[PDB]
């Protein structure tokens, strides 16, 4: 470290250097911090977390009991010990509560002042954060397993909505929407995830064992289909080019939106280029996953080498991208965990599980 | 539309007239015995079909060619009151030096009226489905490069539909369609880029017939059509409640959460 400090003060190294090489120091002693607590609020699981994209401060969380969880993640206290108070909470007494479980939160990108939530109640509501009203509700005629905006879009504001339906519906924020669907899949949509670098490029993983990008502009189908093996068990395709032996319920880009990273329930993951969705053969080992819902997982930004937190059982195992060494995996948690979500400004982790924590991981030292 | 570009195009003005033509009174003792007749009855209790019935009335306000009537031969246009109005413009027209588009939506009636123009002195030409395709184009050339031709006979179907007939300068629509897109195609074969002439559509009714069902219907349907093509606001079709009493004679005499919240709520509060 003081190496890193001097080579930084005296030109020999860019600070990106030192940055990068001490984000990964920290990820790598991730650690329980019994030092960091989250206000326990919901009666039943956590499915899902979302940490806002912008001053990283306040992050969503959905529980299975139907409530949603606005969290403050800043230690406004001067003691080094605090818990992450629940600012707002969409409880059984709002009028506006999810009837069954949410399964899906997440922040509008480009602004805290909104966040959208999709739940087993079949429908998708767009929140309004000041106010905690419902702005908007997309009824759907079948239960929603996975939601997501695009990270990226200063042009469109659609929602990629994945249900049981075997069709992506994309609902436009912008003048009401929900007709546009993406057909091809032949099961439920299990996770779906717009590119990070591509405003209209969207990966939708589904329980036939298939993952497909499209391009929500185009009008000719899905552009790619992941296939484990890249040609040499080749078919004419009807049911040939899956991504996995079982169910995909995991889908993440990486940051860079160069790769796609995939879990399935034949307890694997695998990486895929996302451009001509060519796997990498990337080994990653056994990723344990029996989730019979979308797996929410992350991976780290800003590091020197990236990672990806995947919830395997009731720990969250720490793997390499781009080598699959699988760094550690961090045992906290007494149940399944369901979700983590990646603090990209200092190198933390958060996970939900369905014994109703949130756990913080924050690098030791 | 011919409104934000016609100030940028040069055409001349247009005229949409629909005149309220009058059943004679053997036209209207037809229609009349054709209303009190059983099989109207059937129809309205759903035993038959409603499109015989609606057939038999549309050709009774074309021309009586049900029940055929020297001078006295098929189709005389003495015995429609269409066919009076025709006749009546025909003159005008034909004195004004201009030429004439005439529309029919029957193939039939198409004949009719060609046997009337040949009863007249006029000289004319026929285009409806039978005329052969290949000759079709050479025919519309032919309407539009030599003005010793008056009128041109055309079915709304093929006489429609994307044919440039600026030659023509006057246009009839001698019988309404239940698609109102049929007539406003019709209609607009005349007022296209190259009309150097003011252009004026008749549109033909019998009044209190069928014929003016028939234009509520599509004036509803246009009405439809432009709550989502030009403005959602449109005013609510209200001359009518358009049932199944059309067999009845009744002759007269990023974005910043904040736009997108304001959008949302917008649209919620409606
Ligand atoms: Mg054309």
């Amino acid at each position: 470290m003081l190496g890193f400090l001097s080579a930084r003060q005296t030109g020999l190294e860019d600070p990106l250097r030192l940055r990068r090489a001490e984000s990964t120091r920290r990820v790598l002693g991730l650690e329980l911090n019994k030092d960091r607590d989250v206000e326990r609020i919901h009666g039943g699981g956590i499915n899902t977390l979302d940490i806002e994209p912008v001053e990283g401060r306040y992050m969503l969380s959905g529980g299975s009991d139907g409530v949603i969880v606005l969290y403050d993640l800043e230690n406004s206290s001067r003691q080094s010990y605090y818990t992450c108070k629940a600012v707002c909470s969409i409880g059984r007494d709002h009028p506006d509560v999810h009837r069954y479980s949410v399964e899906t939160v997440q922040w509008y990108p480009h602004d805290t002042g909104m966040f959208t939530s999709s739940s087993f109640d079949k429908t998708l509501k767009v929140w309004d954060t000041n106010t905690l009203q419902t702005a908007d509700v997309f009824n759907f005629e079948e239960t929603v397993y996975s939601h997501h905006m695009s990270p990226v879009s200063t042009k469109h504001c659609l929602v990629a909505v994945g249900t049981r339906g075997p069709k992506v519906q994309l609902c436009d924020l912008k003048s009401g929407s929900c007709s546009h669907i993406l057909q091809g899949h032949r099961q439920e949509i299990l996770a779906v995830s717009w590119s990070p670098r591509y405003d209209y490029i969207l990966a939708t993983a589904s329980a036939d064992s298939r993952v497909k990008l499209w391009d929500v502009r185009r009008a000719s189908g899905c552009l790619i289909t992941l296939d484990q093996h890249n040609g040499k068990k080749s078919q004419a395709v009807e049911s040939a080019n899956t991504a996995h032996n079982g169910k995909v319920n995991g889908l993440c880009f990486t940051s860079d939106g160069l790769h796609l990273l995939t879990v399935g329930t034949d307890n694997r993951m695998r990486l895929w280029n996302s451009s001509n969705g060519e796997n990498t053969l990337v080994n990653y080992g056994k990723v344990c996953n029996n989730s019979k819902k979308g797996l929410k997982f992350t991976v780290s930004c800003g590091c020197s080498s990236e990672f990806v937190f995947v919830p395997y059982g009731s720990t969250i195992a720490v793997y390499t991208v781009y080598s699959g060494e699988q760094i550690t995996m961090l045992k906290g948690h007494y149940k399944t965990v369901d979700c983590c979500v990646f603090q990209s400004n200092f190198q933390e982790l958060y996970s939900g599980s369905r014994d109703c924590n949130i756990l913080a991981w924050v690098p030791s030292l | 539309m011919k409104s934000d570009v016609k100030m940028s195009l040069s055409l001349p003005d247009k005229n949409e007239q629909v005149l309220f033509c009058r059943l004679t009174d053997e036209q209207h003792k037809v229609y009349q015995n054709f209303v009190d007749s059983k099989e109207v009855y059937r129809i309205l209790n759903g035993e038959m079909q409603i499109f015989s019935g609606l057939i038999a009335l549309r050709k009774i306000c074309n021309h009586p060619d049900l029940f055929s009537g020297e001078e006295d031969q098929f189709g005389y246009w003495k015995r429609s009151g269409k066919m009076i109005v025709v006749e009546s413009l025909l003159k005008i027209w034909h004195k004004q030096g201009q030429r004439v588009l005439l529309f029919s939506q029957s193939r039939q009636m198409l004949d009719i009226l060609e046997v009337f123009l040949r009863a007249q002195k006029y000289t004319y030409l026929k285009m409806d489905g039978t005329t052969t395709i290949a000759s079709r184009q050479p025919l519309i050339t032919r309407y539009n490069e030599d003005t010793s031709i008056f009128v041109f006979l055309l079915t709304t179907r093929v006489g429609g539909l994307g044919v440039n007939l600026t030659g023509a300068n006057r246009v009839v629509i001698y019988d309404p369609d239940w698609n109102p897109s049929t007539d406003t195609q019709a209609r607009e074969r005349a007022w296209r880029i190259g009309q150097k002439k003011q252009v004026t559509v008749y549109r033909l009714l019998t009044a209190g017939t069928i014929e003016e069902k028939i234009y509520h219907r599509q004036i509803f349907k246009q009405f439809l059509t432009n709550r989502v093509l030009k403005d959602p606001k449109q005013r609510r079709f209200f001359k009518s409640n358009d049932l199944y009493e059309l067999f009845t004679l009744t002759s007269p005499d990023p974005l910043a959460s904040s736009s997108l919240l304001a959008k949302m709520r917008a649209r919620n509060h409606l």
